Formats: structure tokens, sequence, C-alpha cells
RNA sequence: GUAGUUGGCGGGUUAAAGGCCCGCCAAGCCGAAGACGGGUAGGGGCGGUGAGAGCCGCGAGCCCCGAGAUGGGCACUGAGACAAGGGCCCAGGCCCUACGGGGUGCAGCAGGCGCGAAUACUCCGCAAUGCGGGCAACCGCGACGGGGCUACCCCGAGUGCCGGGCGAAGAGCCCGGCUUUUGCCCGGUCUAAAAAGCCGGGAGAAUAAGCGGGGGGCAAGUCUGGUGUCAGCCGCCGCGGUAAUACCAGCUCCGCGAGUGGUCGGGGUGUUUACUGGGCUUAAAGCGCCCGUAGCCGGCCCGGCAAGUCGCUCCUGAAAUCCCCGGGCUCAACCCGGGGGCCGGGGGCGAUACUGCCGGGCUAGGGGGCGGGAGAGGCCGCCGGUACUCCGGGGGUAGGGGCGAAAUCCGUUAAUCCCCGGAGGACCACCAGUGGCGAAAGCGGGCGGCCAGAACGCGCCCGACGGUGAGGGGCGAAAGCCGGGGGAGCAAAGGGGAUUAGAUACCCCUGUAGUCCCGGCCGUAAACGAUGCGGGCUAGCUGUCGGUCGGGCUUAGGGCCCGGCCGGUGGCGAAGGGAAACCGUUAAGCCCGCCGCCUGGGGAGUACGGCCGCAAGGCUGAAACUUAAAGGAAUUGGCGGGGGGGCACCACAAGGGGUGAAGCUU
RNA sequence: GUGGGGGGACGAGCAGGGGGCUCCCAAGGGGGGUGAAGUCGUAACAAGGUAGCCGUAGGGGAACCUGCGGCUGGAUCACC
């Protein structure tokens, strides 16, 4: 039985990522998995991305650009404090400038640097790098 | 070390089979893992010359199959201790 | 063969439940639990011992190496068990005599058991009549 | 089995000549940290 | 499990609420989210260890709370005790006595005995810190303060410096010079007084280094003597049996040093407890299979809340301890001053992404359907196929049967073989397949009836109804057990004939339970894919099975061929994984859940307890002690009463001469 | 202020059973296990000389043998 959507959309495009494919087909999705695939775009891992409008939900088409080391995402959804950002940064990446930490805030899903920026903490979601 | 991905039986999809007894033998195993060696069998060969087109002797040939153990099959030369290369060649056992 | 088991956000306490079930398949963790040194040691957690000396032995060493390492019987005075306890150094039995109190200590070795070719000696000696072997062989003290 | 015996214990000691030894103390650590320095890393 | 136990009502007592206690009334209360029972333990601040998560309690000493004063009870006074140096009683000790009586229990500060591996002076002062009393001055205080003893923890130093010679560049000795920390003596200061400390003065190199080790790990000797698998070393690996770098000694070197070692306990070690972060095909490890309770984990969208979550703030989390900073002791250790933390509780104000709750709406997972097919799926009934054994009769003599060889055995009351009839029990040959069905066990003749479960096709219905599942269940080969029926063939046990040194086996003849059916019990298996169940993603090529769609043909058939999808079942094999064999869309890959199991070997699937069973037994399941490996996969060889090939008068075949017997030489 | 009898709550102690959890002691066993190699065979390893192993039942100086079902971890990955 499917459980988490994220945490299948991430995996399915780190197997199309290590495949070489030039665009992953997610399928089903919600407004998490959308604003997790903005950030990745924001920052650069994830292309361009098409919803297309099925009768089950949505789907979504994301262009891979070859720039994914490692993804996944941080199962449990751990809370997590902006004081406690750093160790967390440093559990899940490699490098202190390398990779992004995804979180949920109350101001919506962002990046750990958005985060540190913003000075807040919330729910861990995903890695990149 | 598991020798064979067969486990030495092409047995199939299934938890138990009907299993026969063996010739000259009845140690033998299921269905599967048996040998069933065919020889096309005729009473009194070439007398041919001397009989059949000769009186009207009519003879008959019937197709006999003969069901063996590992033991056995092994003991009248119809199997042999082939390499680990050769365990996967695919060979009819002389008819 | 998949997945941990117990992974979810609030599965803390089944996790840890889970967790502690399995510590006692560890020899020592459950040892230390049940406080079977404490029960079955002669020493009785000490790290020594009072021991009143019965009679001399020689025990065989094991199979490969050949010799007669010499050995006492000594009884506890605080539990009365009798066991065998090395005497070591060269001529270091010759400095022990019946009836005399000696100081009884572990031999060392794994665990707390028997030495290297010594079969089933776990204790040595380390002091007689109050003074230590050591100085009595190495002629720093004289044995009272 | 083996050949020993609790009538053979300390046979080799009490057998070997005694041979007396010289007289000798020990440096303090200061000294002996100069010794091993000037014996190490000097000729 | 509980029976004043749980609650209610009315009272008593109390300083005060309360089954605190009492009278009546009801059956309630706790428990697998672990009652009850047992075991261990005073709780906390805190401490050790590790880079950290964490583990441990050395959770002894210091501070806070608790309890106790030989065991068990009960009271007086008083604001306060059911009172450690106050009282009364029982118990159990002991001391004094003039025998009538009295006192006493150090878990107060010293001190003694005892126990144990294991331990301080029967010292000095109320000067500091405080307290009781007093208007006060003052008084008292084994609290507290001070020293003593003690390898208690941390800090700073000495056991000489300089040059020369001999020595080896070393140690050490000698020579010439310098210094006085330190040790010793004196004064001041200090001290409640002392001691010590500090200042100053005197002689003086003068007073001061040990512990462990040198074969590898692991720094340091293949130098010398002794011993000779003895004596001894040895945490592990390992030395020693004549030439020992490993034992005993000398010399010499190494490590740390006022310390250095031995044994224990904790942490590291250890990714061997795994949240971070292990493993379960074969090394230990998936319950034989399935149903499902608690728990944990759970589709999408919209609206409300703001419980979790996040941000800020406040009241707090005693002090000491810990981290940072500044300062003061000669620096230091340490003390003083400031900030932080001390992982938490609560209040206020905010945010709404995620989780939760509430409401509405969906169809993607799930369930229920309709249609044509597939299937050894099951239960029940009826029927057949040959084979077989036996029986009756007919033919025809004398053998048969068995084996390596036989023999037991069957046969002249006619056997084996052939024919004609009857009876009985099992099985379902070929077709037939790494073919099918089933959760597993398991299911193979035909027809019929009654059921079950899937796959495929579908613009059918409901709308998350789902996963896994401790505990709890139900099904579960063979053998076996209980009672009844049946019994052809086979056949444990048993009998006999052989073989052998033996043969209580392997071969032959025979033979009873059993195998079969009915009802029940058993509940185990190499119950295996040695591979738990659910879902998603990740090259392909190829055989086959079911359904379905497109094309072609047509044994015009429910048929055949090619191509696509869905779902099974095999083979090879991308990526990836693995100790490797190997797995590889039927994963042992990349992930998301939940359950079960593993933590070196032997002891040992043992002992005890419990439960289950008619019994056999089954399930669950240790420790003492012992051990340094047991173990997996693969490589080379060696070997084999496995296979294949080649060769040889130190092999054979075809031959020739011989030796082995006599006498003699050797 | 008292001295008798009785009732009441608390409640030691001594008499006793009841139970449990512990711990020792015992003539004798009872299954076991470690040594060092002493006797008897040769059960496993090679188609180990009767392929092996699993459960079960019977039998036997003993390793073990036999019956039934199962497995290959077989000496077969292979009919026509
Ligand atoms: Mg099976
Ligand atoms: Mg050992
Ligand atoms: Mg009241
Ligand atoms: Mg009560
Ligand atoms: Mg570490
Ligand atoms: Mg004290
Ligand atoms: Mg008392
Ligand atoms: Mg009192
Ligand atoms: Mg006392
Ligand atoms: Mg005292
Ligand atoms: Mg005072
Ligand atoms: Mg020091
Ligand atoms: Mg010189
Ligand atoms: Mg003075
Ligand atoms: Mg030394
Ligand atoms: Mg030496
Ligand atoms: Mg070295
Ligand atoms: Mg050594
Ligand atoms: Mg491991
Ligand atoms: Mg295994
Ligand atoms: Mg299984
Ligand atoms: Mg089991
Ligand atoms: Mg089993
Ligand atoms: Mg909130
Ligand atoms: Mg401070
Ligand atoms: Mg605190
Ligand atoms: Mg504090
Ligand atoms: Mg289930
Ligand atoms: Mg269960
Ligand atoms: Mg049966
Ligand atoms: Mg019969
Ligand atoms: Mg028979
Ligand atoms: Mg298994
Ligand atoms: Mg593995
Ligand atoms: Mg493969
Ligand atoms: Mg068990
Ligand atoms: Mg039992
Ligand atoms: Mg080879
Ligand atoms: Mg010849
Ligand atoms: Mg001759
Ligand atoms: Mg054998
Ligand atoms: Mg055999
Ligand atoms: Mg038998
Ligand atoms: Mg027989
Ligand atoms: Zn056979």
């Amino acid at each position: 039985v499917m459980l988490d959507l994220l945490s299948n959309a991430l995996t399915a495009i780190k197997n199309a990522e290590a495949m070489g494919k030039r665009q992953v087909v997610i399928w089903p999705v919600n407004k998490l998995i959308y604003y997790t695939l903005r950030v990745l775009q924001r920052y650069g891992y994830v292309g361009e991305i098409e919803y297309i409008d099925d009768g089950r939900g949505g789907k979504y088409v994301v262009q891979l650009l070859g720039k994914i080391n490692d993804i996944g995402a941080i199962r449990p959804r751990f809370p997590v404090k902006y004081r406690e950002i750093v160790e967390w940064e440093q559990k899940y990446l490699p490098a202190r400038q390398i990779g992004i930490l995804v979180i949920s805030t109350s101001q919506g899903v962002m990046s750990h640097l958005e985060a540190k920026e913003k000075k807040i903490g919330g729910v861990l979601l995903a890695y990149v790098y | 070390p598991k020798k064979r991905k067969n486990r030495g039986r092409k047995k199939g999809d299934k938890g138990r089979e009907p299993y026969v007894y063996c010739d000259n033998c009845g140690k033998v195993v299921p269905r599967s893992k048996a040998i069933r060696l065919t020889v096309p069998y005729s009473p009194v060969p070439p007398d041919l010359a001397r009989e059949l087109e000769k009186q009207g002797a009519i003879i008959s040939r019937y197709l006999v199959t003969k069901t063996y153990c590992i033991n056995c099959a092994v003991f009248f030369g119809i199997i042999k201790v082939r390499p680990r290369e050769e365990r996967k060649k695919r060979v009819p056992l002389q008819q | 063969p998949g997945k941990k088991s117990p992974y979810g956000l609030f599965a803390g306490g089944k996790l840890k439940k889970k967790r502690q079930k399995f510590r006692w398949n560890d020899v020592t963790y459950k040892r230390r639990m049940l406080g079977l040194a404490e029960k079955y040691d002669p020493l009785e957690g000490a790290p020594m011992a009072r021991g009143i000396v019965l009679e001399k032995v020689g025990v065989e060493a094991r199979k490969p190496n050949a010799a007669v390492r010499k050995c006492v019987r000594v009884q506890l005075v605080k539990n009365g068990k009798v066991v065998t306890a090395f005497v070591p150094y060269d001529g270091g039995l010759n400095y022990i005599n019946e009836h005399d109190e000696v100081i009884i200590e572990r031999i060392g070795g794994p665990e707390g058991k028997s030495l290297g070719d010594i079969p089933g000696v776990r204790f040595k000696v380390v002091k007689v009549n109050g003074v230590s072997l050591w100085a009595i062989w190495r002629g720093k003290k004289q044995k009272p | 089995p083996s050949h020993g015996s609790l009538t053979k214990a300390g046979k080799v000691r009490n057998q070997t000549p005694k041979i007396p030894a010289k007289p000798r103390k020990n440096l303090t650590p200061r000294r002996r940290n100069i010794r091993n320095y000037k014996r190490r890393v000097l000729y």
C-alpha cells in the first residue's frame, strides 16, 4: 500500500537520475510534492516541471539536469528548530557549501538556507546534493 | 554450497509431486528428477532377411520408455559427471 | 528483509521496548543484570580473597606444551570453598607450606577464566602470610 | 605425560650460577631526557 | 488481581479534605498501553567514559529532600516529637549491687573488638562561619574551625649548573669554577596558640629515583653465561625436547617517573545492541501457513481549529558543578565578579507548511459486481481402465522362483505357462511440460451435483472502507496414538536361507502392525525458494500458461500464426548489490511500513518451572563449567573401490630364458 | 486521687497451623560432559565402498539398521 508520495517521488527521481534519463513522470502527487519540486528547481537540481491533468489527481513531469548526486526524503518528518538546523545539515549533507535540506515551515516549504535566513524552524522533508 | 539453480529437479510452481517408482530400483524420486530414456525396441532384430519377407511373418516394433533414478542413470552410463561449464548445456540423452 | 521495523515518528516507545528485548541476547548484559558473578564466583566479586593452603598440587600443561605447573589447594575463609590457585615464579611453590594463610587473586587471562596453557585454573597466589610472594621471590622480604 | 614433578620446583633458579651485579642508581627524569637527547638527537 | 476492595449517602475524628474510621446502600475498581507477583534500589543536583549519539552509577565523600536510632509498639510535655546523648512495654543482650534494687545499646567526636582484600588522633579552639540565651557585655557548642595520620584528587618544584679529561657520543669518576631551590640551624612576620607558608640571615654540593619491560602486537639485544619440552615464561599469538632474541642471571638498552606496576568494575574498544547505525539464501538468525485485537503505519482536494510543530517573550528549572570572559593568589592548581547552559514545566502573543481533530467533495488503493473463458481447487455420489492377488473349471508335464552363485520357498492333491469365469484392494500408466490450481500442507481416470478462490474485459456499484500485526486463534506431510471397518500389493518388528572374522545389516524367501476408509488425538518435517507480508521505481532478449485486442490464415472449430496489454510460470542477462557462490521487474537493487528472529563455540533443544497431550511426546527454554575458535564462499594440491584420454617388456598380450625345490659360493 | 468487673481502638510477644520462595544435608542413582589414548567395530567425509540428511516408529554391544513420507545441502541443472 502506498504511504508517502514524497518519498515515492524522490526515490523515483533518484532512480531516473541513476539511469540517466531526461525526464521522470511522478504519479500520485500533492501540493507538498509540488513545493518540493519548486524548491529543487529554484536551486537548479530539477529542471522544468509540467503538470498533467489526468483524472486521477494529476501528474508531474520533471526534467533532470544531471545535477543530482543523491536525493531522498528524510523520514520520519522530524520537527527541527532554527538552532537545531545545523546538526541536521552536517548529518545529511556533504561539505558546508554543497547541498540543501528542504524544510516545511509555517511560512511554507523552503530550503534550509532560507529557513536560517528567516530564523525559523519546522519539519525536515528531504535532502539534495 | 547450492549446486544447481534447479534444486536438482525441474518441478515447477507446486508443493508436492505424484512421484514414480524406479526400474531395477525403487530408491527413485518424483516425476521430475527421474530419467525417462526411450528406446525403439523390437523382438528379434535383423532377422528381417530370414523372416518378414519370408513366410508372411509380420513383426511389430514398440517404442519403450525406461524410468531410472539418479543412481541407475549414472550406473548404466545414461548420465555422466559433466564439468561446471558444461552442466548447463542442453543435450538430449541419446534418444 | 526491508525497513528495520518500528520507524514511525510515534513509534518511540515501541522501538525502545524492541531494543530492550534483544539486549538479553548479550551474555555480558544478562550476566551484569542477573548478578551471576556475585552468585557463582568463589571470590564473590572481590578483587582478592584470603585462604588457607591445604595441599600442594601439580597440573599438567595443555597438549602442545609439556610442563607441570605447580599450584596449591586453598580454602577461602569467607566462603569455605576449596579452589586450585596457581603459584607463579620459578621456585615459588617452595615458599608455600600447608596451613599457610595466602592471598588468592585472579590469574588474569581472557574474561577472568583460565590462563594460556594451564587448564582450569582461575587464581594465583599474591601473598603468603601477609608478605608478597613477589617480594619473597626477589629477596626484598622474608616469609614470616 | 610430562616428566615434570613438584619435587623439581625451583630447579633452574637454584642451579644457575650466582654472578654478582654492580650497584646502580637510575636517573631522574630531567637527566634521563638529557641523556636521550644527547645520544639520539646528537651524535 | 481486589472484597473496605471501588463508589454513593449519613456520621465520628482531625488543625484540616479524604474508606482516615464508622452505619447503611450498590457492584464496583485494576489489568496484556502488562495488573498482580517476584527481584533490585533511598530520589535529585550530579559523576566516569566516548569526537558524538550513547553507556555506566565509582547515585561513596559535597548540597537538597526522605527514613532510622538494637527489633517491634505506645504515649507525656510542648507552637512543634510519638523525641539519637528524654519516657513506658514486649523481645533480645550487657554492666553495677550490700540481692532488696539500679542502669545501659556510639548508625555524634575520638577510641576498642569483630568482619573483611581493604582504613585516621581516646589531639587544639570557640579566633573565623553560625546558632541557642542575654538589653547588653558576654557564655556555650566533638557544629564549625586547626593541625595529626594516611601513595585521597589536582598544582608547582628538587634530587644540581658550567668547562676539561678519562669513558663510548652513555652511566659513573676525577679536576676547576658557580648556585642554594631543597634539606638542616636562627630572627621577624604569620597562627586563637602552634605547625606550615612568606621576608631575611649561616655552612654546604653538599640531604634526596624508582617501577615496569626488550620474540610480534609494542619502544627497547640474535650480546654473554646456566638449564635442556625439566625448571619457567605466556592478557592473545606463542617459546623451552642442545647450539633459547621469549625461561634463570650478567651486561646493556626502552617506557613513564615521585611514581610505576597486579587484579577487579565502568566507558572506549564495538557498526559485537546498530535512533544516528548492523544482520536473517548458504556464515547465528523468516514462526509450517493463514485470520485478526491493541499498537504502529496510512490516498487526493477544499474550508474551520491551532492540539503536535515553529518564532518571540515572561515566570521558572536552589547553590555548587559544567562552557566562555575579566580579575586576584609568584604563574599554576584554586578563589572572586559577569554571560551561557544545566535538553524540562507552565503563561502570553504570533505562524499554518506538515501531523491531528471537525465538515464537505473525490477516485488513484480496497471491497462488491456483470460477461466469456481457465484450472489435478474442494466435498459428495455413480461409473470405468488395465495391472494384480486369490478362487473354480479346462489344456499340459515337472519343474518353477530367486541369485553374482545359490539355498530357503512353491510344485506331482496338475505347479510355473495357456484358456474360460468369479471375487477383492490399491492406483489412474502414455498424453504429461522448471504445465496448472491452492495460503501452506497438498491436488492427476470419467460423468453429475454442491461450493470456493483467482486472472482477464468493463464510462457497473461504495468512496480510503487500507498495511502489518505482539497477545489470541484456525488449518497443518509422514510416522504414531484411541475406537470401528477393510486388507490385493508392499512391509517396521519377527522367522528362515545366504555372505562375512563377526552380520543382531546390505542379498533372497516369508511375515505382523502399518499403509486404505470413518470419527477423534497428535501438531512435528531439509513443513525449503533454507528467501515474512504490503506498495512504488529501475535495460532488455527468449520458452510456456489464461484472458483480451489488431492483422493473416483457416481441418470453417472452443482452430493456427504474427503483434500489443494485463496477469502467472522458467532461462540468460543492463544498472545495482554481494565474502563469494550468485540475485538481478518472480531482487538478494533503489525506497516507504509493520511483524518475527540473531549477537563466537561446547555445554544444549539439555536441566528446572509452566502449559498442552490417552500416550509417545510437544511448546517454551537456562545457568554452572569449559573452550580460541566453531563457521561461510572460493583457490592450489592430494586422494577416490567417480568419469575420460595417453603411455610403458623397471606393464600386459605373443614368445624365449629362467628364479622358487637339491649340493655348493655369497 | 483512687482500687476492682466489663467493654473499645492500637498493639507487641509467645503459642500454633497455611502457603510460598530461598538455602543447605543426605545412603544411593541418572542422564551428561571433559581428558589421554586403552579395548571393539568402522557410522560420516570419495557414487566413503549399502549416496547423504530431516521427522517419526520399531530393533540392535555400540557406532547404527530397517519401514514410511520429505529434501538435495546428489553422483542428474540434459528424453523422444
Ligand atoms: Mg514439501
Ligand atoms: Mg585459552
Ligand atoms: Mg468532615
Ligand atoms: Mg482503606
Ligand atoms: Mg569511538
Ligand atoms: Mg563523613
Ligand atoms: Mg523500636
Ligand atoms: Mg527514643
Ligand atoms: Mg549501635
Ligand atoms: Mg565513631
Ligand atoms: Mg566564636
Ligand atoms: Mg606532580
Ligand atoms: Mg671520550
Ligand atoms: Mg613559625
Ligand atoms: Mg628494573
Ligand atoms: Mg634478559
Ligand atoms: Mg620493536
Ligand atoms: Mg616477553
Ligand atoms: Mg553483526
Ligand atoms: Mg544457517
Ligand atoms: Mg516460510
Ligand atoms: Mg519455532
Ligand atoms: Mg520447523
Ligand atoms: Mg500549538
Ligand atoms: Mg562563577
Ligand atoms: Mg539543574
Ligand atoms: Mg544551577
Ligand atoms: Mg493480517
Ligand atoms: Mg502470533
Ligand atoms: Mg498416517
Ligand atoms: Mg496381512
Ligand atoms: Mg513379501
Ligand atoms: Mg526457515
Ligand atoms: Mg548475506
Ligand atoms: Mg540471473
Ligand atoms: Mg526452542
Ligand atoms: Mg519439562
Ligand atoms: Mg582438483
Ligand atoms: Mg606374457
Ligand atoms: Mg636353490
Ligand atoms: Mg563407512
Ligand atoms: Mg554409505
Ligand atoms: Mg533391524
Ligand atoms: Mg526383513
Ligand atoms: Zn534406481
